[PDB]
């Protein structure tokens, strides 16, 4: 049936399968950030750790 | 927006006139199945211009080849002739070995 | 399939008096899932969570373990998955409640998995892996491996199956987002089965959550220099150029970023870049650059990959390949025999070691026989006199000319054709 | 194309003009050419093919 109903129902998949496009780019970009602060966090505390090791 | 893939296609169209207007020239006829398949929807794009890539240089390549030759023939079947002649001429009494 | 699933879990709800009566469940369970049910208000649900922290995972454990019905494990596993996802931070009172019981919170559930409804066993490893992935538990051990056997297992079955092993891939994405995990999953077969999925030809989302996987595997060098063994690349950009999807195109040019930039040796990234550029991904970017889109990662991403495959195309094209190639006897169609700056810029060369690399060609022309190596060897004999002249004088005396036109009528069709044009090229010019 | 998502064809009620379309047929392919040649008739009037 191409109803009203119809209509709002292949509406609403559009809508939801936005939403998953929209989420699944956000889990992207998430493990991104995550894995940079991760290697950031390694390359300066490295850095501290040739200076703490040097001297002691 | 898709205007660079209606430039593609239509480079593709003239790559395929070109190799047809050659297959006019020749002999060669052009086959009828009467299949309509459908253009390909993944990026089948790139397989095609491929094949026609090829299918275009290689008879380039093969027009240009087969000209210089052609040349470079009958100016030696003409250096072929002209040396049969001069020995000919050169044979009243050839006496000195040279 | 899996959203159906839990709003039909959510919409039917079952008392939990039906327990407590039989004497199945505690008393205390009884009263604190009640009392949670009726707080669904989010300070409520926090004031009570943080009341009875060990309490509620203790009535929920005690409830899904004893009871057999299936609705009253769903109805619990769709509440704690509503509540990490209103807030993923919850997940630090189940951590409280397993320190409490002195024991970790895998085994309270690794049995569970085994559990009939299909639906409530991918609820309870999504719970699972959220935990892992948000607490500081880094989860390891006989219970750990298991948990991956069962992973591996869904996967394996691989439509609600195909939406079970797209619920198992997102838990396996948030398991491996960390860095222990990672070389955990590398040191199981994981790997093997992800490939193996992939060339199932499973659906989008399936497509997609494997790439994304692959794409978190390689963020670590050790996990990319290792997983070299499966060879990825080339089914990866078997599915880029398949499929069109932007999601899927930009996981994987993602990954190709990924493997291009965190290799750990310059070997292990030349080796990468020689594997996509004999898989043709260089055009597949190319036509990708051409083409537009919107986020700007895609664009840095195609054009982070062109940059380096063009970089790797130079080096494989620096005349020393050639060389080593000829050495080596690799007649196989490698960029460089093709480059065209390299036989313009580099033919001279061919004449180094008193013309010892021509002599190589004349007796690798004469003496090979495989079809390959010998389409090699004349399209090398025809690109050097097409980029110098003065070696027609050269090739014609070591005899080229000879075993060039002896190779015309060759056997087979692919040195025919190379021979043809070495020959035309010889020839053009007397 | 094996997108899950299913593509949805909506009517709604207009103001522009609809064209002149005739189901024309091999035997009448003919007759309707030379009665359009005139003018494409408007949209749903007697058409004198
Ligand atoms: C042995 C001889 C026996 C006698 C035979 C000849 C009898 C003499 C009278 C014949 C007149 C032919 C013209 C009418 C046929 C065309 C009408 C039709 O159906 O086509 C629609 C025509 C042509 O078809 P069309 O290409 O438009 O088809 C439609 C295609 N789409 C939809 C894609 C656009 O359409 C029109 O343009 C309609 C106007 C037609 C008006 C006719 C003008 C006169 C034409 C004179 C023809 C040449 C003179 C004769 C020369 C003979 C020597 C070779
Ligand atoms: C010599 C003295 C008499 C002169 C006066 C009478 C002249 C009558 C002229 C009409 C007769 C010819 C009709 C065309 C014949 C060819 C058929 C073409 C194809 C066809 O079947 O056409 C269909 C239309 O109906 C038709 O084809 C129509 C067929 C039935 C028409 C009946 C009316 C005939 C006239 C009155 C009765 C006879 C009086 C004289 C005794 C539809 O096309 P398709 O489905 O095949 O298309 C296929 C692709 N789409």
């Amino acid at each position: 049936a191409l109803s009203d109903a119809d209509v709002q129902k292949q509406i609403k998949h559009m809508m939801a399968f936005i939403e998953q496009e929209a989420n699944e780019k956000a889990e992207e970009i998430d493990a991104k950030a995550e894995e940079e602060f991760n290697i950031e966090k390694g390359r300066l505390v490295q850095t501290q750790r040739l200076k703490i090791m040097e001297y002691y | 927006k898709f205007v660079n893939e209606v430039r593609r296609c239509e480079e593709m169209d003239r790559k395929l006139r070109f190799v047809e207007k050659e297959i006019r020239k020749a002999n060669i006829p052009i086959m009828d199945t009467g299949e309509n398949p459908e253009v390909p929807f993944p990026r089948d794009m790139i397989d095609l211009e491929a094949n026609f890539e090829k299918i275009e240089n290689e008879l380039k390549e093969i027009n240009t080849n087969q000209e210089a030759l052609k040349r470079n023939f009958l100016e030696l079947t003409e250096l072929k002739f002209i040396l049969r002649k001069t020995q000919q001429f050169f044979d009243e009494m050839a006496d000195p070995d040279l | 399939i899996i959203a159906a699933k839990a709003a039909e879990v959510r919409a039917n709800k079952v008392n939990w008096q039906s327990y407590l009566q039989g004497q199945m469940i505690s008393a205390e369970d009884c009263e604190f899932i009640q009392r949670f049910e009726m707080k669904r208000c989010s300070e409520e649900k926090q004031e009570m969570l943080q009341t009875e922290g060990s309490q509620c995972a203790k009535t929920f454990i005690n409830l899904m373990t004893h009871i057999s019905k299936e609705q009253t494990v769903q109805y619990i596993l769709t509440m704690v998955d509503d509540m990490l996802q209103e807030n993923h931070q919850r997940v630090s009172i189940f951590f409280d409640y397993a320190k409490r019981s002195k024991s970790t919170a895998w085994p309270y559930f690794l049995p569970m998995l085994n559990r009939q409804d299909p639906f409530t066993v991918h609820m309870a490893a999504r719970i699972i892996a959220k935990l892992a992935a948000w607490g500081k538990e880094l989860m390891e051990g006989s219970d750990l491996n298991y948990y991956f056997n069962w992973i591996k297992t869904q996967l394996s079955s691989q439509s609600d199956s195909s939406q079970y092993v797209q619920c198992v891939a997102g838990c396996l994405q948030l398991m491996l987002r960390v860095n222990e995990y990672r070389f955990a999953w590398v040191e199981a077969d994981g790997v093997n089965c992800i490939m193996g999925v992939l060339s199932n030809k499973c659906g989008f989302q399936l497509q997609y959550q494997m790439i994304f996987s692959i794409w978190l595997l390689a963020f670590s060098p050790q996990m990319c220099e290792h997983l070299r063994r499966y060879n990825i690349i080339p089914v990866l950009s078997d599915i880029l150029q398949e499929s069109v999807k932007e999601k899927v195109t930009r996981i994987i040019l993602a990954a190709f970023r990924n493997f291009l930039e965190k290799s750990t040796e310059r070997e292990t990234r030349q080796e990468y870049a020689l594997a996509m550029i004999q898989c043709k991904v260089l055009k597949q970017l190319e036509n990708l650059e051409q083409q537009k889109y919107d986020d700007e990662d895609i664009s840095e991403d195609i054009k982070f990959l062109l940059e380096k495959l063009g970089e790797s195309v130079q080096d494989l094209s620096s005349f020393d390949e050639y060389s080593s190639e000829l050495k080596s006897g690799r007649l196989e169609w490698s960029p460089v025999h093709k480059s065209e700056k390299f036989w313009r810029e580099n033919a001279v060369r061919l004449n180094e070691k008193n013309y010892e690399l021509l002599k190589i060609l004349t007796k690798l022309l004469e003496v090979s026989d495989d079809p390959q190596v010998l389409a090699v060897a004349a399209h090398d004999v025809g690109e050097y006199v097409r980029h110098y002249p003065r070696g027609k004088r050269v090739f014609e005396q070591l005899g080229g000319k000879q075993l060039v036109m002896n190779h015309m009528h060759h056997e087979d069709q692919q040195v025919r054709y190379n021979a043809l044009l070495a020959v035309q090229k010889l020839m053009v010019h007397n | 194309s094996g997108s899950t998502v299913p593509s949805i064809l909506n009517r709604m009620q207009t103001n522009q003009t609809p064209p002149t379309y005739n189901k024309t047929n091999k035997f009448t392919h003919g007759f309707q050419n030379i009665v359009d040649a005139y003018g494409i008739g408007t949209y749903r009037e007697i058409n004198p093919a």
